[PDB]
DNA sequence: GCTCCTCTAGACTCGACCGC
DNA sequence: GCGGTCGAGTCTAGAGGAGCT
């Protein structure tokens, strides 16, 4: 309701109001993210590339396109495309047990619409199959946890497939209800051994040093679900998104005016230069009342508001508001960068 | 006709039955004793309500030996015991050889015949053994060294990770290194000995039985714990001489006396690493000996003194047969306890994400001084620190490089201004006072972002989540501890007041505080009103946040999903060291039964492993057994984190855990002996007839009667009815119902317990006969004639511990109850060789590990046992018949895990999809008598 | 030629290799690039995002869904239906910029091709100078990289609409090769979308109101990856640290193994915290000849390599060489975190 | 009819250096 | 020379046990 009034003036998704309704934005079919959000989507990938593939040592890339030939349909699901690089990328691992692919992309789910997923197809030897799959679903739901502030919205479902293989289901409690948000499949050989027909001497891995088929399974998450989950998380109008997940971090505003744009260009200049990006605050002209200015600030969900004042040229001391917080501090200017890397790095 | 009914149309046993039991012909019914029943019934109002009579049932019991069933049971009891007081007789009296000066350091057993020489052996090859073994609690678990001696010589051992000096051996425990070993073990607290042992581990019973000195000490002199603190804090009042506490050293001198015993102060065992056990082991060896020997002539003091005290050979048949409980787990007890420890460390963070959360929205009530509002973050500091100082084209290519430096020189000018500022930092000036203080400061090596310090035991936990105690925000005072404010830096009094009529008598209306427009009442403290509270997050009000009473105030989301957090994580930090410390020893595949091995359940990866509790068989003058981890009151709560580990003893695969609850037995053993003091009847006493003719389902039985007539939950009504029975006085109850309704005043909880034991009465019968058999020159059982505490009675300690001996007499005939079950189950696996042994005795239930294709078998043997139990107490108080109600079990469960249903799902917070979703356990059945008779055929042999 | 060999064989495209076509390969139909593939194209991507929409103030983030049964013709549409939605995020101040990196559409039928389109709102009269100044920065982002940047080459090439354009080159070994063209479409795309309605068209550039003559800048990322390829190409292939997929690689020597290992993960996680890529070297078993060991790592575009032998176990000093100068020296472990940042950043 | 020990965490205090 | 933190030190309140390690 009027969380998409939000949501839209902020340019976290654009269009018109008719078509933010919640069956267009679930369906996969709506008519685009905005930069606010596109930012929101990349800060969510990029942590979840990090806690899935960075601090692994058997965690490879993989490429999927976005077209599907033969039996001509756009692509689905990206778990049947991330399947066919598994007998390339053994190569690299030395065929060594367990080990996983990953991507991030966007699928056209049939309504036409699409939804940008993540997939963390992942083989394991049979014999740890379900250590993996428990292993694993207690590490996304923790996952998924850590950047909410309400974790107890996120849950965990177990389920068995027609043929009663377990898996489990995440959900978000969404204001309507739960909706699905990740898949945990132990799919088992089914998939690969369809896939791969003749011998299977190809796929075995060295589970230890007993050779194995291994047993796949799939972590497929709805990122543009994941990120309207968050959305509706995180919501004085606030937005208390995670200080790894905020799309822009600081609101660095102006207070001689030529004297502070120079100031203001060089902070700017500065902050960029360390990955913490800024939203450029010196380019309005209109004088704003600055309780409006920081309901502004506040709906993009800023962390920070600095403002470089006229006395930074005697003193060096910029005002500091924090969004959390309410209250503001004067820090110098010269701290700046450290305190922001500080508090954006402890993750 | 085999239907029977007393002259108080009581349903009695059946023809069929009632003559292979008491006997044919029977004894005529007094007539002054029916029409005394019969006045006393019509006096409550109880007489003339009728009963549909339940279906009569049909058996051929198995021959009875001796005359009655009291010889019956002697001779089994007998039959049972004599290999073992065999053994004990051949150690009592012995000529052991001096002790040797310098101990072996080969590995296994060794012997040490006479003057000290040194022989290798494998076993110890001897009938009995005082037995005293040490583990290195530093390393982990694996027994370190043991001395054992025999009638014959002396025996030590060594493990290889004493000996052997090697890299890091495998956590995970096996048969591989325990002690290898009719046989009897003495030893003093002989469950952490037996624990130790490896054969006691295999799932077929080696016919071996332990004898604890501990046990018989507190079965002899034992101390009740109002008796135990004034004995430990002096050292009417001649017990002391004669009673003594658990310790070894406190024990030997009571039933020895002489020199103390030695005992080591360096305690190289407990805290000292392995290299220093290496080092010291001529002293450590000489140590154990010494005890060891302290231990022999503890039990030569004991064995001839306790079977005097004891005569009945039930008793100690029974005793032997209590100290063989065996739990058996699998592979889901090391996947329920990382679950558990991983569920109670996300919890926490949420818990402590949930606080932050709270304190960052809470600063801005700083802003327009809104703070002096709320009516619990008024008190806080907001102060705040002053920070103490001491369109145009495109630009061509050298515009934009000279534009850029221009504006980089002119902020890095600025960098001169570092003198300005103090050279140690401020820590966050502009936030106001109470903030600084959680927050790490930036200089620390350890800074979090965020108020990082924050934590429940702070003053300020409860102040930001609002919690509210019957709506009353709470408020904290140096001198009075925690406490709440009644509405009625200024406090907002006027804030106060709106929020309670959105949502008095109480701990008193402290005016010393003065808190300007209310009245500061103190939170009841579990100590009394002398006492203050430090934590309103205290275990002792987990109740009262269940109960809705302190809630977490204003809805924020974040104030209540701490305090249901906190509610829900309050077992699991209770217990998680105990639970996640248990001794599991996995019995490798070589050593598993045919039976395990070749079942269709049997799976080839999984790890079977067997907890054998270290129960005390006499943890108390009552005599029943003691252990805080296993034999509590729990249960798979649903909102409760870690609270399903009994769910988790899960019987190994062809094997199946035939077990069943006895109903209100403590209850009906009242009403037993009530009616045989009172007319020699059932139900001539009005709580007999109660307990009888009650109905669960139609609320007519005493709890639910209390319940609806002081209007109090069940829950409540159930440790109210409980404590009456126990001999509890007027002011207990008026303390239980002052505990549980906080509304309710010291007059009206008075008045209530006054009116309530009110009730000549409807038990009065019975608490004048507990009250003649603890008053007695010597109290003994009225069942098995075991006596009561040389530290009990009555004439070293008159006048004086009553209420501890009218509750002994009920608990001790409970335990005496629970030995007759045992002996009467064992004598029927024997006989009939139903494949099965002892599991556990959690308080009244009894459970069994018996064969799969035993479990119909074994449920009739059961309620076998039960009818007979139940005979047997009416035989000795001198009824000669028993009703048909209570004469079997209600439904004997057969499960494949520990459970008190085979309905219940067992949904917790550790595991949200239950048993059998996750670890497979299906529903068990739970089978009253006339199923098992038709489908065991109504005869136990196959 | 033997470079695709190497691309392949190290993971960089994915396929067998005999359907390494070139045409394939330049039209967008190719099977699809490897783990390290996607992570140069990633970098890429990174260092364009840095160069065109970090370091501006007018430059945003936008999207736009595929389809709209058949797909996009270009990623320019999007912005020009974002026109009226983009109009409030600059607060209506002409001149505004979009910039995105999104997969276009070309039948060799299907095809998958992203493009790091840019569309600059300019008024008419500058339109030409703006135009100049995108074309010298992509020229200069083009050639940073470049290690003969030489070889990039641009043109000017007029239309039927009397549009001037520039298209830039790269001088491929069997010929030159269009990477990127510009356009100066203007405003008949913006002014047919949306008949009338001049309320919507005009945005306050300057004090008065005017209608934007769109700049079209369009560069293929997918082969700017080929043309940085070839530019690297003893076999090696030298490439700029910001776009090189995986820069360090740890290695063991001789035993003890487990005090080793320990050491290894120890560094590994130490350099992956701080933000280095690195190749886990140190789980395979069986360490090669130290010769083919580090022309793998070479192959892999690594800048430096690391063995940690027995010797840091009796004084730390490590093994430490770079594939630029194939000379090793000696440094020890709390230095080599240091080392790899600096030698990162002054490059 | 109701306390002993040890062990841990939170809170207030005084005495002491040091930067202004 | 004088105020502003900073670190022992003690007090209080709670929590584990009343065995044996
Ligand atoms: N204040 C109390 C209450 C109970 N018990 C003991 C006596 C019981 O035998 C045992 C088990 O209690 P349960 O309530 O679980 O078993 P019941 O059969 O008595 O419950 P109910 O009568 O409601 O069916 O706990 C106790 O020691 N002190
Ligand atoms: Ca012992
Ligand atoms: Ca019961």
């Amino acid at each position: 309701e009027a969380l998409l009034e939000i949501c839209q003036r902020r340019h976290f998704l654009s269009g018109s109001k008719q078509q933010l309704s919640r069956d267009s934005l679930l369906s996969g079919c709506h008519p685009g993210f905005g930069p606010l959000g596109v930012e929101l989507r990349k800060n969510l990938a990029a942590e979840w590339w990090t806690s899935v593939v960075v601090f692994r040592e058997q965690v490879f890339p993989v490429d999927a396109l976005h077209h599907k030939p033969g039996p001509g349909k756009l692509r689905e699901n990206l778990l049947h495309g991330a399947l066919e690089h598994y007998v390339n990328c053994l190569d690299l691992v030395n065929k060594r047990l367990p080990y996983g692919l990953a991507q991030i992309g966007v699928c056209f789910h049939p309504v036409i619409g699409e939804k940008t997923e993540a997939s963390l197809v992942w083989f394991t030897p049979p014999r740890t199959s379900n250590q993996w799959l428990d292993f694993w679903l207690r590490h996304r739901l923790q996952w998924w946890r850590k950047f909410a502030m309400s974790p107890s919205n996120f849950s965990s479902s177990d389920c068995q497939d027609e043929e009663g293989r377990k898996g489990n289901k995440l959900y978000y409690n969404f204001p309507w209800g739960k909706e699905l948000i990740e898949t945990l499949w132990n799919l088992g050989d089914h998939e690969l051994l369809h896939m791969y027909p003749g011998n299977v001497s190809k796929l075995h891995g060295r589970d230890g040093r007993k050779n194995v088929v291994p047993c796949v399974l799939s972590v497929n998450g709805d990122l543009d679900r994941g990120m309207l989950a968050y959305l509706y998380d995180s919501f004085r109008k606030v937005l208390k998104l995670h200080p790894c997940l905020a799309p822009i971090k600081v609101a660095l505003d102006v207070g001689p005016t030529l004297e502070l744009r120079q100031v203001c260009q060089g902070l700017f200049n500065e902050l960029l230069e360390n990955g913490i990006s800024v939203w450029p605050g010196y380019l309005e002209t209109m004088q704003s009342s600055l309780e409006q200015l920081y309901s502004k600030y506040d709906e993009m969900s800023i962390l920070f508001t600095v403002l470089v004042t006229e006395t930074t040229l005697e003193n060096g001391l910029i005002h500091l508001r924090s969004r959390d917080t309410t209250m503001k501090e004067m820090m110098h200017i010269s701290k700046l960068k450290d305190f922001l890397i500080k508090y954006i790095s402890s993750a | 006709g085999q239907l029977r009914l007393n002259p108080l149309l009581i349903q009695m046993l059946s023809r069929g039955l009632h003559e292979q039991i008491f006997g044919c012909g029977g004894e005529m019914p007094d007539e002054a004793a029916v029409q005394r029943s019969v006045e006393h019934l019509q006096k409550h109002g109880l007489w003339g309500q009728p009963a549909t009579p339940l279906p009569d049932v049909e058996l051929r019991l198995p021959r009875l030996f001796g005359g009655n069933l009291d010889q019956h049971f002697r001779l089994l009891a007998q039959k049972q015991s004599l290999p073992y007081l065999e053994a004990a007789a051949s150690l009592l009296e012995a000529q052991l050889p001096p002790e040797p000066k310098s101990w072996a350091w080969a590995e296994g057993w060794t012997r040490y015949g006479p003057e000290g020489e040194a022989e290798p052996v494998a076993i110890p090859e001897e009938r009995a053994l005082v037995f005293d073994v040490e583990v290195c609690l530093a390393e982990g678990t694996c027994p370190t060294l043991a001395v054992a001696i025999s009638p014959s010589a002396w025996y030590s051992w060594c493990s290889r990770r004493l000996v052997e000096e090697r890299y890091s051996w495998t956590s995970q425990l096996s048969p591989a290194d325990l002690i290898p070993l009719e046989q009897l073990v003495v030893g003093h607290n002989v469950s952490f000995d037996r624990a130790h042992i490896r054969e006691q581990y295999l799932i077929q019973d080696s016919r071996m039985r332990f004898l604890d000195t501990m046990s018989m000490h507190m079965a002899i002199s034992g101390l009740s714990s109002f008796q135990r603190s004034l004995w430990m804090g002096a050292k009417s009042w001649d017990w002391m001489d004669i009673s003594s506490a658990n310790n070894l050293a406190d024990v030997h001198n009571l039933y020895v006396g002489g020199p103390p015993l030695e005992k080591e102060p360096r305690e190289l065992f407990v805290k000292g690493s392995m290299r220093d056990i290496r080092e010291n082991f001529q002293d450590l060896m000489q140590y154990c000996a010494r005890d060891v020997w302290a231990t022999f002539e503890v039990f030569q003091q004991q064995l001839p003194l306790f079977l005097e005290r004891c005569p009945h050979p039930v008793t100690l048949a029974g005793m032997l047969e209590m100290g063989v409980s065996y739990l058996p787990v699998n592979q889901n007890w090391e996947r329920y306890l990382t679950e558990a420890q991983n569920t109670y460390e996300e919890l926490q963070r949420e818990m402590k994400k949930s606080l932050m959360d709270l304190a960052n929205d809470a600063c801005q009530l700083l802003s327009g001084e809104r703070y002096k509002e709320d009516p619990w973050l008024w008190d806080l500091e907001w102060d705040l620190q002053e920070f103490k100082q001491k369109d145009p084209g495109p630009p061509s290519e050298e515009e934009e490089l000279q534009r850029s430096v221009t504006a980089h020189n002119r902020l890095q000018q600025l960098r001169s201004t570092t003198d300005l500022l103090p050279k140690r930092p401020q820590h966050l000036p502009g936030h106001p006072g109470w903030y600084r203080k959680l927050c790490p400061r930036l200089d620390d090596p350890a800074w979090a972002p965020g108020p990082s310090l924050l934590s429940l035991q702070m003053r300020v936990t409860p102040k930001l989540m609002a919690l509210t105690w019957d709506g009353f925000p709470l408020h904290y005072s140096d001198s009075h501890g925690w406490g709440y404010l009644v509405p009625g830096v200024t406090c907002p009094y006027r804030a106060i007041e709106s929020l309670y009529r959105k949502h008095h008598h109480g701990n008193g209306p402290y005016n010393d505080v003065n808190i300007p427009g209310c009245w500061f009442f103190k939170l009841p403290h579990k100590d009394g009103n002398n006492y203050n509270v430090g934590s309103p997050f205290a275990k002792d009000f987990l109740p009262k946040m269940e109960d809705g009473t302190l809630q977490a105030g204003p809805g924020g989301a974040s104030g209540p999903r701490a305090l249901e957090i906190n509610k829900m994580i309050s077992f699991w930090r209770n217990a998680h060291k105990r639970i996640s410390s248990q001794m599991v020893v996995w019995l490798p595949r070589s050593a598993l039964p045919r039976v395990v091995t070749r079942h269709p359940s049997f799976d080839e990866e999984g790890h079977y492993g067997a907890i054998l509790p270290q129960v005390v068989t006499a943890g108390t003058i009552t005599r029943r057994a003691v252990e805080p981890t296993w034999l509590t009151a729990s249960n798979a709560r649903p909102d409760r984190v870690g609270s399903e580990l009994k769910a988790m003893v899960q019987a190994p695969p062809g094997y199946v855990l035939v077990g069943a609850d006895v109903d209100s037995q403590e209850l009906w053993i009242a009403a037993v002996l009530g009616d045989a003091h009172f007319a020699g009847m059932h139900g001539c006493t009005a709580f007999g007839w109660m307990t009888l003719q009650g109905r669960k389902s139609r609320g007519t039985d005493l709890h639910s009667k209390t319940a609806a007539t002081v209007g109090i939950s069940r829950e409540h009504a159930k440790i109210f009815n409980y404590g009456r029975i126990y001999g509890a006085g007027q002011s207990f109850a008026e303390r239980l119902l002052m505990q549980f309704n906080h509304r309710l005043t010291r007059q009206e909880a008075a008045e209530k317990a006054q009116q309530m034991y009110a009730v000549g009465g409807t038990e009065s019968e019975m608490f004048n006969k507990l009250e003649s058999i603890a008053m007695s020159d010597t109290p003994r059982t009225p069942v098995l004639g075991c006596c009561i505490s040389r530290a009990l009675e009555p004439s070293v300690v008159q006048g004086e511990f009553i209420t501890s001996r009218v509750n002994w007499v009920v608990q001790s005939s409970a335990v005496d109850y629970l030995h007759l079950m045992l002996v009467a189950m064992k004598w029927l696996f024997e006989e009939f060789a139903i494949d099965g042994r002892f599991c556990i005795s959690i308080h009244d239930e009894v459970r069994y590990l018996v064969r799969e294709e035993d479990r119909y078998r074994a449920a009739l043997a059961l309620q076998i046992t039960n009818l007979l139990t139940r005979c047997m107490f009416a035989y000795k108080l001198g009824l000669n018949d028993l009703p048909q109600s209570v004469a079997f079990f209600s439904a004997v469960d057969i499960d494949q895990c520990l459970r008190k249903e085979v309905t219940m799902d067992c949904k917790t917070p550790s595991n949200p999809t239950g048993m059998e979703r996750r670890y497979g356990i299906p529903q068990g059945e739970a089978l009253d008598i006339y199923q098992i008779i038709e489908l065991t055929k109504g005869s136990l042999e196959k």
